């Protein structure tokens, strides 16, 4: 029967499932694309005039009240006095630029610094008298006198916007409000200051802060846990939504990029600095050989290298994801007992310390167990072909395990392995060799190998689980 | 006429 090691792989491959024909939390479950469409329901966007396919938008930080601040009721209904005006502080301006950068990273927009004043296509400013919310912005379908404007609440009762920083609510709010100015809405028909909106009023299940920064609702609603942290940058569904409007940015991080620990992203939200770092990000990456490095964590982690998939990283749940259309090649686990699932291409998987379960998937994968009793799992024959097999780079006999219990020939076929020196034309015959080693199995029974695994360090029959 | 945040 199927081993527990295989079961854990299969369960995490289908973890945080979306789509499907059943109601989730009393809502229909949406795919990433369906969620993106709903986010863009207002059909609001900036029109490309200087050049198509690439948009250029200027931004500035107001130094004095504008015409809208002075008399809001002349322009908008149900907004009267915004209180005291204050310019964006030095910290606010630097964090706004990082929020702006995180948007331009993922889509074809170039943000130009227009300095201090009312110059920019997008403007930023603080207000003190709340209109039911912590901040507000206008979508780009409004008249020119309001287009691009975002406003943020600062008073003695609300201080979240005063000191924005990586992982806090002040930063997310900035990313959220700029999202509005670019043309994104809340994933549901709800608004702060209007009645009593809850997660029950969402249009779809994946309307949480695990999938979109435009959402009001906490990640716990869809089974995630960020332990108090907020996403600083666009999440899975945000990326899909904004790319529908202004395209995918295929110039971003085209070289070999490391995410998590030892990061070369130069992005605070993509980077881990200590064993306590609370990571929340969705990877947008245009090309190259890329690595998820979570070696500095001690907790038991679950890492999924497939696109659109969510991972459990550094004591958090469903906090790391990979954007649609992104290929990430490599994963490095921490000192805890980790689960590492690869994707369709060639993957380098490193477990590190602890008892790790590695699943290369399709392609010829380089699998490092590290210290401890590690399990290398196979669910399909095509995952390690005789012509292009996996390599187990640090296999230790009597400690590590080759798991084949999930294979169709064992679960349903009822096949028993016969270890031999030559294939006589029988199903299940296996040749185990050593010099460096190799395991080659003839599952069909045509005297030719259809499944193989390359070995660095010898393996025995006892190291193979069926 | 705008779109507040929670
Ligand atoms: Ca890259
Ligand atoms: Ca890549
Ligand atoms: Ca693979
Ligand atoms: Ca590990
Ligand atoms: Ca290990
Ligand atoms: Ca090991
Ligand atoms: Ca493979
Ligand atoms: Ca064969
Ligand atoms: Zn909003």
């Amino acid at each position: 029967g199927r081993s527990d090691a295989y079961t854990q792989v299969d369960n995490f491959l289908h973890a945080y499932a979306r789509g499907g024909d059943e109601l989730v939390n009393g809502h229909p479950s949406y795919t990433v694309d369906q969620a993106a469409e709903q986010i863009l329901r207002e059909q609001a966007s900036w029109q490309k005039a200087p050049g198509d396919s690439v948009l250029t938008l200027s931004y500035s930080f107001l130094t004095k009240p504008n015409d809208f601040f002075n008399t809001p009721w002349k322009y908008v209904s149900d907004i009267y006095s915004l209180g005291k005006f204050s310019a964006f502080s030095a910290q606010q301006q630097a964090q706004a630029k990082l929020s702006l950068q995180s948007w331009s990273d993922v889509t074809n927009i170039h943000f130009v610094d227009a300095g201090q004043g009312d110059q920019g296509d997008l403007t930023f400013g603080n207000f003190s008298s709340s209109v039911g919310g912590a901040a507000f912005a206008f979508l780009p379908d409004v008249p020119d006198a309001l287009k691009g404007q975002s406003w943020y609440l600062i008073n003695s009762s609300y201080s979240a916007n005063v000191n924005p920083a990586n992982g806090n609510y002040g930063r997310q709010t900035l990313t959220h409000e700029i999202g509005h100015t670019l043309g994104l809405s809340h994933p549901g028909d709800y608004n702060a200051g209007e009645g009593d909106p809850t997660y029950a009023d969402a249009t779809y299940a994946e309307d949480t802060r695990a999938y979109s920064v435009m959402s009001y609702w906490e990640e716990q609603n869809t089974g995630q846990d960020f332990k108090g942290a907020y996403s600083s940058a666009p999440l899975l569904d945000d990326i899909a939504a904004i790319q529908k409007l202004y395209g995918a940015n295929l110039t971003t991080r085209t070289g070999d990029t490391v995410y998590g620990f030892n990061s070369n992203t130069e992005r605070d939200f993509y980077s881990a600095t200590s064993s306590s770092s609370k990571l929340v990000f969705s990877v947008w990456d245009a090309g190259g050989n890329d690595t998820l490095d979570f070696s500095g964590f001690s907790q038991n982690q679950k890492i999924n290298l497939n696109e659109k998939a969510l991972s459990d990283v550094g004591g958090l749940k469903g906090n790391v994801s990979i954007a649609a259309g992104v290929t990430v090649e490599n994963a490095i686990g921490g000192s805890g007992s980790d689960l590492l699932i690869g994707n369709d291409v060639a993957n380098v998987l490193k477990g590190g310390a602890g008892n790790d379960i590695l699943y290369g998937g399709l392609g010829a994968d380089q699998l490092w167990g590290g210290a401890g009793a590690d399990t290398f799992v196979y669910g399909d024959i095509a995952e390690s072909s005789a012509a292009a097999p996996d390599t187990l780079r640090d296999f230790v006999s009597g400690q590590d395990k080759i798991d084949l219990s999930g294979l169709d020939a064992f679960v349903n076929g009822g096949l028993v392995l016969q270890y031999v020196d030559a294939f006589a034309g029988k199903a299940g015959q296996a040749i185990l060799s050593y010099d460096a080693g190799s395991l080659a199995i003839d599952f069909s029974g045509d005297a030719h190998a259809d499944f193989a695994i390359n070995l660095i360090g010898q393996a025995t029959q006892a190291d193979i689980v069926v | 006429r705008p779109k507040p945040q929670q």
